[PDB]
RNA sequence: UGCCGACAGCGCUCUGGGGAAUUCAGGAGGGGAAAGCAGAUGUGCCCCGCGGCGAGACUGGCGCACCGCCGGACGAGCUG
């Protein structure tokens, strides 16, 4: 069901790490409910979804809506890693960025979105 | 060249710096840096001049984490350009980082001299910051942000 | 007629059905229908007239 | 907002099919659904006691480019009511139903997309809907659904892909009338998301031309959604329709 | 047009697409200077130097005393654009390119062409000066 | 004379240097190889008119000849040497996948209508054939007494194993590849510079001549020229026959192609623009309506013979009418004022 | 299956065929009020808001249906009229509004300085005179 | 968008200007149309010439990844 999974070999841990950066830098939403509204807003960047979820049906009806607005998405293999990347204190399925068009953080979410379409 | 004008004027703008001269001044640096980046291609490839010199300034570069840790190559080390070294210019941080409302208040701070990097707190705006420095800075101890004494108008209003 | 295509139009450039290089862009018509003469035959009297004083004033 | 409730005129504006409705302190764009009475997706609609039949949908910007184009005034959008559409794109079918409802019982738009639930939804519209096509597979290999596309006359283009131009220019190369005639839109971000979005644009005009297209017509949606562009093009003439 | 401030293209940044005209082509072989190199250093940094069409036309259809810059003209390693139009006007040719996309660098020589587009803004000349190249409004080098 | 419109286009890019060298494939319909003078080749597809097929660098010095093989190859000379690449492969290479250096600068190719045979014109006063797959050095075939300079050679494909070439003795020689040896060599007034047979009549060839002269020569008999071409001002470069054997390109030296039928002795076509100062390789398609003409200013330029008449799939009377036109200017086509309005080019 | 038909023999179109049928506008005064109304809709957001200036010497379209905001389903808390708000046109919503006391102050302003002195004033000048 | 509107100006037009009927001469567009005279010779027969299919049988020489190639000339039956 989950067919756009990230594969292993540190994409998800540069994944991880820019959920780190973007994180600090205030560019986040974080849970399933303000991934949908910030897509549905439009704000958004990118999202990144866990696939180690108590039934994976959240985290496929996100990409509904990514899909219904051509916005990329990612599935990360670990919710709890997900959740310590972003400093929650608690373990999250779905972590979404926006964009902010002064920096090279927009340069980096630039190269994660062409590795994931990519992937795709 | 009402082109320079208005191009001058939107980088103050958009980093709200003093004058013309700070701006021309950052200008001539990227004007070295690019001096640079013209020799060193002008030598060709795979000659050995070009491999270890090339390799020194890319690596001062990202060590000023002005260029990508992405792109790695002289090309792009001739397509940098003065938004990006203002990118790195120290007030900038400030308002991208999260204390100061706006990128003037931000000045007023590194005048009163409430931010710091690592230990000693900056007065200077245009001190350059380094990518393995830019996460430590924050409020010093003698600032009401970070605390110390309440301060004067603190002390007024309770007096 | 209808309206030429290329060809047509280009190769009877010379060709006109209405106007002439004889009518003087109808200065006849023009006149009557300007002034309500009702005999052209009277324009063209006029015309005359005017042209025998235009050609005395040359020879003054 | 132009609350539920508020006594509105409607009238046609430039383009044969879509209609404007002014009213109050808020206007908006308006089509005559062909589906009666039913929303789709929660968008807002407008009924008028014709002297039960006539229903109108709002038509959001921020949800569908085609409308954010129709707000950007284009020249010519080429779908008249009563024309055959293949629609590329076709996300959950929310804009698909809006050109559903430009071209009537008398047109046809063919809705291709590429993943399967969002093809859930644009399906479901496909059985409310009496004139659109349901197409969901590959759109690289437009071969698949080679069985299914007529020759057409108009091509709408929403997909994200770098090799986008090359997909529109085989689909042009297989399902367009001579003289055809397409809206495409575009990301910076998903061509080439480094460069000025302007030179992205000129590279993928001039890609179009090496396409054979004439470029006819370009517009930025510019108070809508940042740096993506509509464009518009004539498929292998310089006038529109014949 | 978008990407624009005030008459200032915050569009063209490097690297830079540059259009030769047919004076300027002629002019730099007659000074015998290496086109991509001296483009380099002038502006420091990454060009492509593109040659519509119509100015190799012009270039063509000149004498065969100029065959040389033609084929300096004619290298394989410059990017091409054709165009729509009639019959080789190549000022009106690169007038119009510029004028429906603005991300250029124009090179030219001719006072005509000079004149006709610093009457459009936002868009740099570039031209010879018995030395080197000359840059007339870019913000940046 | 209103429509009088030949030009139909410019392919590629143009070589960086001009085409000194370009052939046809023969047995396709739209695939050409065009080679430069500054040591590379490229192919085009003719219905992709834009951009190019397959490129790559061949030789040193300037490519004398190129061509194609039956299956698919393709084949270069130049004084290098002779170089065979393969175009259609599914992924490129650059190198080549034959090779030959030995025999001298070779001055041109000549390749077999329907098997494996080539022959190379080399400018020892030497020819020498190879088969495909089962020759190394070939057959070295001359005059037996003979080093004045062998310019072409081209395959008869009426009667096929028949070799014709010229020599700079203002000389000819009739050659065959049975009985190997020479046949006949003519000795004309002033030199010939490219040679060809007629792709009908078996018995009729035609030369290419520095007497600015097209010459149609019969085999059997060299007693007199079957036809003389007087058409020209400077010294024609190409010669081809349409495959119709009705119709013949005569490219010059200088900027003029003349086009022709079997049987006028003076120009019936004229055709030029300034952008091309001199025409070098003038060769047909394969339906004897489009003709290709590789300049001196690089360029492969695609051009109509009988130039007024606008191809496609007509209406029933609109070929009525065309060829009603052709009939009457039959019926008259000697009166002075018709006769004017007619030979009336531009030059 | 064949029989006798009817012969029924006995100006500019009324329901334009290529935008589904919309009828030509019947002229009722209310309907040119709501007309002028969205002609003039800039000074009716006196302030707050700046619109597109839509000029042409007519205003009256040939072809307008009135019609009814029907529903929000995902949201119709507050963006739904009540049913005191609802109003048959659109000029008596507008009056039913708020903000016509500026309207009218406004009035009384413009009314003042175009009573500036053009005839009050100089009869009352008269009187400081004939008194 | 109500009528009425003096001078002073601008706009067109003037065999005055409208409105309606009606004849004709043109134009431009849209929809429909199998819209198709690329060279037009009665059938049937067998025979000749020549051509394809086509069962089957061969043969030459090559083949240092060895697994296969490429080429000639005979040929029952069928066909143009
Ligand atoms: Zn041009």
């Amino acid at each position: 069901a989950a067919w756009p999974k990230a594969e292993d070999p540190a994409l998800v841990q540069e994944l991880l790490d820019c959920v780190q950066q973007a994180s600090h830098y205030r560019q986040l939403k974080k849970g399933a409910n303000e991934t949908t509204k910030s897509v549905n807003r439009g704000t958004s960047e990118l999202v990144i979804l866990a696939a180690d979820t108590q039934p994976l049906s959240i985290v496929l009806h996100i990409p509904l809506i990514c899909e219904e607005k051509n916005v990329p998405y990612v599935y990360v293999p670990s919710k709890v890693a997900l959740g310590r990347a972003c400093g929650v204190s608690r373990a999250v399925i779905a972590v979404s960025l926006t964009s902010n068009e002064a920096s090279d953080l927009n340069s980096k979410i630039r190269a994660l979105r062409d590795k994931v379409e990519r992937l795709a | 060249e009402a082109a320079r004008l208005d191009s001058e004027l939107k980088l103050v703008g958009e980093y709200g710096l003093r004058n013309k001269r700070e701006v021309w001044r950052v200008l001539l640096t990227l004007s070295k840096i690019r001096r640079a980046a013209r020799i060193l291609l002008t030598l060709d490839e795979k000659d050995p001049k070009r491999l270890f010199e090339g390799n020194a300034l890319i690596r001062r570069l990202v060590r000023i984490g002005v260029l990508d840790e992405s792109r790695m190559k002289l090309d792009y080390v001739l397509a940098l350009k003065a938004e990006d070294f203002l990118e790195r210019r120290l007030q900038t941080l400030v308002y991208k980082l999260g204390l100061a409302k706006s990128i003037h208040h931000a000045r007023v701070l590194i005048r009163q001299r409430h931010i710091r990097v690592g230990k000693q707190i900056v007065n200077v705006p245009s001190f350059m910051v380094r990518l393995d420095s830019q996460k430590h800075i924050d409020f010093a101890l003698t600032s009401p942000f970070g605390g110390g004494r309440p301060g004067r108008v603190r002390r007024k209003k309770a007096k | 007629v209808r309206k030429l295509k290329y060809h047509e139009q280009k190769l009877l450039k010379k060709h006109d059905f209405i106007n002439y290089k004889s009518d003087n862009n109808h200065r006849d018509h023009d006149v009557i229908r300007r002034y309500m003469i009702q005999k052209p035959e009277d324009y063209h009297k006029y015309n005359r007239l005017c042209g025998s004083l235009r050609q005395f004033a040359h020879r003054l | 907002g132009a609350k539920a409730g508020k006594k509105v005129i409607v009238e046609p504006h430039r383009h044969k099919g879509v209609f404007v409705a002014r009213g109050g302190k808020e206007d908006l764009l308006c089509t005559a659904n062909l589906v009666p009475g039913e929303s789709v997706y929660g968008e807002k609609r407008i009924s008028v006691e014709t002297p039960t039949k006539t229903e109108y949908r709002i038509w959001n910007p921020f949800r569908s480019k085609l409308a954010a184009g129709i707000l950007g005034g284009l020249e010519t959008i080429y779908m008249k009511p009563g024309s055959k559409v293949l629609y590329l794109g076709a996300a959950s079918g929310t804009s698909v139903s809006h050109v559903a409802d430009i071209v009537g019982p008398t047109g046809a738009v063919y809705a291709v997309e590429f993943s399967h639930r969002s093809g859930r939804d644009l399906i479901n519209m496909a059985t409310r809907r009496t004139n659109v096509i349901p197409i969901v597979e590959d759109a690289r290999k437009p071969m698949a659904y080679r069985m299914l596309v007529p020759m057409v006359d108009v091509i709408f283009a929403d997909v994200a892909q770098p090799d986008q131009a090359r997909i529109v220019g085989i689909n042009a190369r297989l399902f367009l009338k001579q003289g055809g005639g397409l809206l495409i839109s575009i990301k910076a971000s998903c061509i080439d998301s480094t460069a000025p979005p302007e030179q992205v644009f000129a590279s993928e005009v001039q890609k179009l031309r090496e396409d054979k297209f004439f470029p006819k017509e370009q517009l930025t949606l510019e108070p809508y959604e940042r740096d993506h562009a509509m464009v518009s093009c004539v498929y292998l003439q310089k006038e529109f329709e014949g | 047009p978008s990407s624009m401030f005030f008459e200032h293209n915050e569009a063209l940044v490097p690297p830079y697409n540059v259009l030769v005209d047919t004076n300027f082509l002629s002019r730099t072989v007659g000074a015998k200077l290496p086109l991509l190199e001296s483009a380099m250093d002038c502006l420091y940094a990454s060009v492509n130097i593109i040659i519509t069409s119509c100015v190799m036309a012009e270039l063509e259809k000149l004498g065969p005393r100029y065959r040389v810059a033609l084929m300096i003209a004619r290298d394989e390693r410059w990017q091409r654009l054709t165009c729509d139009h009639k019959g080789t006007y190549a000022d009106d040719c690169i007038v119009d390119r510029v004028q429906k996309h603005r991300i250029y660098i124009v090179a030219t020589n001719d006072r005509d062409l000079k004149r006709r587009i610093r009457k459009i803004p936002g868009v740099p000349i570039m031209s010879v000066q018995k030395g080197k190249y000359a840059i007339e409004r870019l913000p940046g080098a | 004379r209103m429509f009088a419109k030949p030009f139909l286009g410019q392919l590629g890019n143009g070589h960086v240097q001009g085409v000194y060298s370009m052939c046809k494939d023969k047995n396709s319909l739209n695939c050409i190889a065009s080679g430069s003078g500054d040591g590379v080749v490229k192919v085009w597809d003719l219905t992709t008119r834009d951009e190019e097929t397959w490129r790559v660098a061949a030789h040193n010095n300037i490519v004398k000849g190129l061509t194609f093989t039956n299956d698919k190859k393709l084949l270069s000379c130049a004084t290098d040497g002779i170089k065979l690449w393969d175009p259609y492969a599914s992924p490129s290479n650059t190198t080549p996948i034959a090779t030959w250096q030995e025999g001298g600068p070779y001055t041109s190719l000549s390749f077999h209508r329907s098997a494996n045979t080539f022959a190379a014109s080399s400018g020892q006063g030497c020819i020498r054939i190879w088969d495909l797959e089962h020759s190394t050095a070939g057959q070295a075939i001359q005059w037996p007494s003979f080093v004045d300079t062998i310019t072409d050679v081209c395959f008869n494909q009426v009667e096929t194993s028949v070799i014709g070439s010229v020599a700079t003795d203002r000389s000819i020689i009739l050659f065959d590849l049975r009985t190997n040896m020479p046949v006949i060599k003519t000795v004309l007034h002033f030199a010939c510079n490219r040679i060809v047979f007629n792709p009908m009549e078996a018995m009729n060839l035609a030369v290419a001549s520095e007497d600015h002269n097209i010459y149609i020569f019969d085999a059997r008999n060299f007693d007199k020229a079957l036809n003389i071409q007087k058409g020209h001002v400077a010294a024609v470069m190409d010669v081809e026959f349409s495959p119709t054997g009705e119709e013949l390109v005569s490219g010059s030296y200088d900027r003029t192609i003349r086009l022709w039928r079997r049987d006028a002795g003076h120009s019936r076509d004229v055709y030029h623009t300034k952008r091309m100062q001199r025409v070098f390789r003038t060769m047909w398609t394969m339906d004897s309506k489009y003709i290709l003409t590789g300049s001196d200013d690089g360029n492969v330029r695609l051009w109509r013979a009988n130039a007024s008449e606008r191809s496609g799939v007509k209406a029933t009377r609109q070929r009525q009418a065309l060829e009603y036109n052709n009939a009457l200017l039959d019926r008259y086509g000697h009166l002075p004022e018709i006769r004017r309005i007619r030979r009336h080019r531009h030059l | 299956e064949l029989s006798v038909r009817v012969p029924q023999l006995p100006g500019p179109p009324d329901t334009l065929s290529d935008w589904y049928n919309i009828p030509r506008t019947n002229l009722t005064p209310e309907l040119k009020r709501d007309l002028q109304l969205l002609r003039m809709r800039d000074v009716v957001a006196m302030g707050k808001q700046f619109f597109k200036k839509d000029n042409r010497k007519d205003f009256v379209p040939e072809y307008c249906q009135v019609g009814t905001i029907i529903a929000g389903a995902t949201d119709g808390v507050s963006g739904r009229l009540t049913r005191k708000e609802r109003k048959r046109t659109i000029v008596e919503e507008v009056l039913s509004s708020d903000s016509v006391s500026k309207y009218k102050r406004k009035y009384h302003e413009i009314q003042e300085h175009k009573k500036s002195g053009r005839k009050g004033y100089y009869k009352k000048l008269m009187a400081a005179r004939k008194r």
